C-alpha cells in the first residue's frame, strides 16, 4: 500500500497545483451584473470581468480595485483588505506554497533518505490550504464592501483547498510511516 | 401570491451560503492542523502507538464535538493540539451564538414572492436525522457483511 | 391565562412527542450498530465498546440535555449516528430557547407560578428514582435470603 | 430623582427570589437523593470500596456542574441515580434557558425609585469570583496547616 | 458601520480585559491550591491530581468555553475554585449571548463580512500552532543528534 | 430465556403490525371540523374523512389530496409533500417491514442453524419504526399546510412504532447471545 | 464517633421534626395587607389571617382557601391547587413522615439488630424535605394567584428542610456503616 | 535550576513591585476631557488631574473624590464604591502584599530550612495579583458613576499583575522542587 499512497499523494498535489494556477489565472469567479466599458451580466475574476451577451461580448475589463473617491484614508481596516484583494497574495501564496509540496515530492522521490522531506511537503499542503482559505474569505469580504453567483473557478479553487488538505493528511501519514518503519528496523536491529 | 413557508432546509437561513462553506472548510482545516500536530512528530510515538489519540478520524470527530457543543471522550494534551483546541473553541462559541440567535425566527418566516414552533417548522431536521440513522445502518450492515466475507475466506 | 407547564410553549404538542420519537429511535439504533456485529465483541464475553441499549439510551438523553456522558462512539456507524443526532439537538435546543426568549419577551422577574410545573416534576422524579431502588434492593435482599436459606 | 442603575447583586434580577430559594432547596434534594440511590445498598459495595463514586460531596458537585451546564468526571450508572441525573437535566434545562433568556436586559435596567454591556453591569460577577478565589485559599491553607500539625504530632 | 472585530461589541473592552486576567487569576489559584500541598503528593513523586498550570489554564478555558475537559477538581478547594469559575462563566456568556442577540436585532441572514476576523483569528491560531509543532520537533531532534554524537 | 425472549419478540411483533394495520385502515387519525360531502365536527383517516354529526352523520368521503380549488398549485416542495402524504408510503412501508419482520421471526423459528435470519427481522423492525417515525411526521407536515385533535389510530400507529422498536432491541439482543452461545461452543 | 453521628442524628431529627410543628401551627407564614374582619398590615399563615397595628390588633381570621365568585370548574389545575393548599397535605405529610422517622431512629436504637431501620429512618426524612418542597412551592403559587414579605414560620419550615436532609445524609451514612462493619465482621469470621 | 528560578522570581518580584509603584505613583490612569482648576483634554490618575492643553497647561488639581455639587449624595452602594476608589485601597494593598511577597524572596536567602518562607512569597505574589484585579474593577466602575482612553499608568498596573501571578506560579512550583527534594532525601 505503500506505493498506492506515493501515487495519490503525487496525483493529488499535481490536481490540487493544477486547480488553484486555473483558478487564479480565469476570470470566471463570479457571475454579476457590471460594466465591461473602461448594466449587463457580467463575468469576473481577480484580475478582470468580462461581459457575456449583449453587445460587448467577449470585451475584458481590469477590476478597478480601488473605487470610490475622496480618496480618505481614516480608516486602515478597510484599505488594508482592499490592497489585500488587490494583490491576491494568499490565492498566489497557496500557488506557491502547492508548487513547494510537489517540489518536496518530487525531491523525496529522488533523495530517498531525507524524511524530513515529507514533512516538510506537508507541512506546504496544509499551509496552501489554510492560505486558499483566508483568500477566500478575503475575496467574498470584498465582493461584499444585487444578485450574484460564482463561477467554476471559485469551486475549482474549493476543490484545490480539499485535495490540498487531503495530500497533506496523506503526506503526513507517509511521514508517520517512514518513522515507524525505521524504529521499528533499530529495535529489531538491537 | 400565496404566502410562502420556510423550506425544509430553513435551519440554514441565519447564515449565508458563504459562511457555511467556510465553515465546512475551516472544519476540515483545523481537523487537518490538530492531527498534524498531534500526530507527525516521532517523538510523540512510544507495533509503536501513540501516546494520543488524536489521528485523522478522531480529529474530525473531536472538531465536529467542539462545533456541536458536545464534546467527546478525548481532549489535546499538547500545547499545539490545545492551541488549536482552544482557537476552534472561541470560533465555535462566536459562530454557534450568532447562528442561535434568532433561530426561531428564521425557522417562521412567510415571505411574499409569539406563537409556538410546529412540526412543520423542524421537519427538515427530523428527515435528516432519520436519513442519517438509516445512512449509519446501512454503513454497518456493510461492514458486517465485509468481515463475514473476509471471515468465510479465511476458515475456508 | 398561562399554566403551570408553560415552559413547554415555545414548541408544539408534536414537536415534543417526535421528540420522544426520535429520541427512542436513535438509541435503538446506536445500540444497534455499535453491539449487534460478533465481530465487536472479544473474549458470555466483553463488547469493545459500552454502548448497551441502556448506556445508548443514556448517551443519547445526555446529548439532548446538554450534558454529555462518559462514553462516546468510536465505530463510523455509532460515530454518524451520533453526529446527526448532535445536529438534531443542536437545532432543536437553539430553536426551542429561542423561541422561549421570544415568549418570555412578549423586565419583569419570572415567578415561582411560571416553573412550579418543572418543580414539581423534578420532585416527581426524585421519588420515583427512590421507588426503583427501594424495589432493587429489596429484590435482591430477597434473593440473598433465598441464596443463603 | 436620579437615574438608578442596577445593584451589584443584579444577576439575579431575572428570576424572583422565592425561585432562587426553590432552586437552592432542589439542588440540596436532588444532590441527598442522587448520593442516598446510589451508596444505601450493600450490593453497591464490593476497606470496602463502592461501585461507584457518587459519595454525599461527590454527588454535590455532579449537581452543580450539571446545574450549571459544565459537567464533571462521573457520571450515574445505575437505573435510580440516571433518573435523579435526567430529571435534574431537564429542570436545569428549563431553568437555565429561562434565567438567561433576558440577562443581558436585566443587567442595564435603569429604574426611575443596543449598548455595550460595561463593566460595572458585572463587577459583581467579578467581585465574587475573587472572594470564592480568596476563600479557596484560605481553606487550603488552613487544611495544609492542619496536615502540618498531625504530621509534627506524629513524627515527635 | 461594524468592523470585522464586531462580535466582540456586545462587551466592553474593559470586560473583556478583566476576563483575561481573571482567567489567569483562576487558573493560577487553581494550580496553587491543587499542588503546593506536599500532602497531594505521593510516592519527583506524583501528584495527586493532574492540575498543573498548564492543566489548569487548560481546564479554565474549557470551562469558559463552554467545553470541558478531561479532568476536574476533587479536592475542597479547587472545587471552590471551579464552581466559581463556572458561576462567572455561566453570568458572563450568557449575558454575552443574550446582548449579541439584541445587537443582531437592532430576519437577515448573517454576512461572512461580519465574522472574518473570527476566521482570521482561526487561520492565524492554526499557523500559530503548526510554528510551535515544528519548533518543538527541530528542538527535540537538535537534542537527539547532540544526544547521539 | 430463549423461548421466553423468542415468545415476546413473537407477541410483539404481532401486536406491532396489527396495532399499525388497523391504524392505516382506520379512519380516526384526526377530529377536525370539515364537510364531508362533495364546517360540523368530523373525523379523518388517512383516506377518506367521515361526519360525526349533522345531517350527513355517518357519511364518509374519500380525501381529496390535491385541493385545486383551496390553493391552485404551489411549488415543488409542497407537491411532493401532498403526493408522499397522498400515497401513505410510509405508513404502508413500516407494515411491510413489521410483517418482514414476523415473517423472518418465523423463518429462524424453523431455521434455527441460520442466525442472520434473526438480525434480518431486527433489522426490519427498526426500518419498521422509522418509517413509521417519517410517516407521522408527514402527515403532521401534510396537515398544517379551531381546534383540531388525534385520534386512536394516529396512537395505535405511534404505540406500533413504539412495540417496533422494542422488539427490535430484543431480535438484536437475541442474535447477540445466539452468537455468544455458538462462540462460547466452539471455545470449548 | 459513631455514638457522635447517633447523638447528632437523634438532636436533628428532634429540632427538623419541631421545626416543621412550629411553622405548620404558627400562622406568621406572610407579612401582607389585608382585612381580619369575618387593608391593613396581617399576618398570615396556612390557616388564619390577624391583623397587626391599628385598631383590630389580635383578631384572627380563617383564610378563604376558596375565593371568587361564579363558582365555575371549567380549569382543574386552579381547583387542584387551591384543594391542595387549602389541606396543607404537604407540610402535614413532612410532619408526619418526620415523626416516623424519628420512631424508626427510636426503635433502631432498641432493636439493634434490625440494620434496615435506620435506612426507613433515612428514607422518611428525605421524602419529608421532598414534601416539604412541594408544599413550599405549592404555598407560594396558591399566595400569587401588592407588597408581602416573609415571617418567621415560613424560615422555620425551610430549615426543617435542610435539617431533615442533613439527618437524610447521616442516617444513610450510619446503615452504610452498619452494613460495612457486618461485612468486615463476616469476611474475618470466613 | 534553582539559582535561575530564583533569579528570575527576584526579578520578577521587584519588576512587578516598581511597576505597580509607578502605577500608583503617576497621573496617566486616564486620558478624558476636564477642567483642572478648581473641558480641555486631561490625563488623570488616582489622586489629581492634570492638563494636556490649554491656558491651564500643566496644572494639576486634586481629585474631587466626592462630588457633592454633580450628584448631591447617593445611596450607600454608591457611597462604599465612592469610598473604596478614594481610599484607593486595593492598589496599595497589592504594593503592600508585592513588597511582603519581595521580602520573603529575600528572607529565605538566609533562612533555606523554612521552606514555608518561598510558599508565603507565592501567597502573597497571588494576593497582590488578585488585589490589583479588584483595584482595577474598582477604577473602571467608579470612572463610569465623549471619548475617554487609558494611559500608561493603567497598563503598567496590568502589567504588574501579570507579572505577579507568574512570579507566584515560579515560587509555588520553587516550593514544591523543595519538598520534592526534602522528600527524596528522607527516602535515601
Ligand atoms: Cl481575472
Ligand atoms: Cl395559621
Amino acid at each position: 500500500d505503500r506505493g498506492v499512497q506515493m501515487l495519490l499523494t503525487t496525483v493529488g498535489a499535481f490536481a490540487a497545483f493544477s486547480l488553484m494556477t486555473i483558478a487564479v489565472g480565469t476570470d470566471y469567479w463570479l457571475y454579476s451584473r457590471g460594466v465591461c466599458k473602461t448594466e449587463v451580466m457580467t463575468h469576473s475574476g481577480l484580475w478582470r470581468t468580462c461581459c457575456l451577451e449583449g453587445n460587448f461580448k467577449g470585451l475584458c475589463k481590469q477590476i478597478d480595485h480601488f473605487p470610490e473617491d475622496a480618496d480618505y484614508e481614516a480608516d486602515t481596516a478597510e484599505y488594508f483588505l482592499r490592497a489585500v484583494r488587490a494583490s491576491s497574495i494568499f490565492p498566489i501564496l497557496s500557488v506557491i506554497l502547492l508548487f513547494m509540496g510537489g517540489l518536496c515530492i518530487a525531491a523525496s522521490e529522488f533523495y530517498k533518505t531525507r524524511h524530513n522531506i515529507i514533512l516538510s511537503a506537508g507541512i506546504f499542503f496544509v499551509s496552501a490550504g489554510l492560505s486558499n482559505i483566508i483568500g477566500i474569505i478575503v475575496y467574498i469580504s470584498a465582493n461584499a464592501g444585487n444578485s450574484y453567483s460564482y463561477g467554476w473557478s471559485f469551486y475549482f479553487g474549493a476543490l484545490s483547498f480539499i485535495i490540498a488538505e487531503m495530500v497533506g493528511v496523506l503526506a503526513v501519514h507517509m511521514f508517520i510511516d517512514r518513522h515507524k518503519q525505521l524504529r521499528a528496523t533499530a529495535r529489531a536491529t538491537d | 401570491p400565496q404566502k410562502s413557508k420556510p423550506g425544509v432546509f430553513s435551519f440554514l437561513d441565519p447564515l449565508a451560503y458563504e459562511i457555511w462553506m467556510c465553515i465546512v472548510f475551516a472544519y476540515i482545516g483545523v481537523s487537518v492542523v490538530l492531527f498534524l500536530v498531534s500526530r507527525f512528530s516521532p517523538y510523540e510515538w512510544h507495533s509503536s502507538e501513540s501516546t494520543n489519540e488524536f489521528g485523522i478520524f478522531n480529529s474530525l470527530w473531536f472538531s465536529l464535538g467542539a462545533f456541536m457543543q458536545q464534546g467527546c471522550d478525548i481532549s489535546p494534551r499538547s500545547l499545539s493540539g490545545r492551541i488549536v483546541g482552544g482557537v476552534w473553541w472561541f470560533f465555535t462559541l462566536i459562530i454557534i451564538s450568532s447562528y442561535t440567535a434568532n433561530l426561531a425566527a428564521f425557522l417562521t418566516v412567510e415571505r411574499m414572492v409569539t406563537s409556538a414552533l410546529s412540526l412543520s417548522n423542524v421537519a427538515g431536521v427530523f428527515y435528516i436525522l432519520v436519513g442519517g440513522l438509516g445512512l449509519a445502518m446501512l454503513v454497518a450492515l456493510i461492514e458486517f457483511c465485509y468481515k463475514s466475507r473476509a471471515e468465510a475466506k479465511r476458515m475456508k
